[PDB]
């Protein structure tokens, strides 16, 4: 219950830092 | 532009698992046959960026929020849910490269956790959940913001 939700949160932030649009 | 996204799913998952000490073809079937383009292939470069991106992605997460395999919790009856749950909330706020980098990172991570636990078969199961979501859930977003060419342009 309190594993996947927290996990996604961590992946989410990492995404913002490693996302960008193009170039 | 978009030829065999599955190859990208099988590759990343096979690579990460290969780094943990697991073999893809050992229990993946790859729904065809382990081959993967040699070099100089378009799709080939795609996996290259996914491997480089996932590496940097999982690294930051590993350095900040520690690894992933040593946190989650999948079982023979909650693997498809654990994945859908993290992928749902992850792409709920809005799809995007960062969300896809994690999508692939979680996929390979789950496989390693499932294999380490007692569900090597889940590797291929997740392989279909990830690929399917990739081609059916976020694929449109891919070609939307440039596609694998952009992801490769940002990471490559």
């Amino acid at each position: 219950g309190g594993t996947m939700e927290n996990l996604s949160r961590r992946l989410k932030v990492t995404g913002d830092l490693f996302d960008i649009m193009s170039g | 532009m978009s030829q065999s996204n599955r190859e990208l799913v099988v590759d990343f998952l096979s690579y990460k698992l290969s780094q943990k000490g697991y073999s893809w073809s050992q229990f993946s079937d790859v729904e065809e046959n382990r081959t993967e383009a040699p070099e100089g292939t378009e799709s080939e470069a795609v996996k290259q960026a996914l491997r480089e991106a996932g590496d940097e992605f999982e690294l930051r997460y590993r350095r900040a929020f520690s690894d992933l395999t040593s946190q989650l919790h999948i079982t023979p009856g909650t693997a498809y849910q654990s994945f859908e749950q993290v992928v749902n909330e992850l792409f709920r706020d809005g799809v995007n490269w960062g969300r896809i980098v994690a999508f692939f990172s979680f996929g390979g991570a789950l496989c390693v956790e499932s294999v380490d636990k007692e569900m090597q078969v889940l590797v291929s199961r997740i392989a279909a959940w990830m690929a399917t979501y990739l081609n059916d859930h976020l694929e449109p977003w891919i070609q939307e913001n440039g596609g694998w060419d952009t992801f490769v342009e940002l990471y490559g």
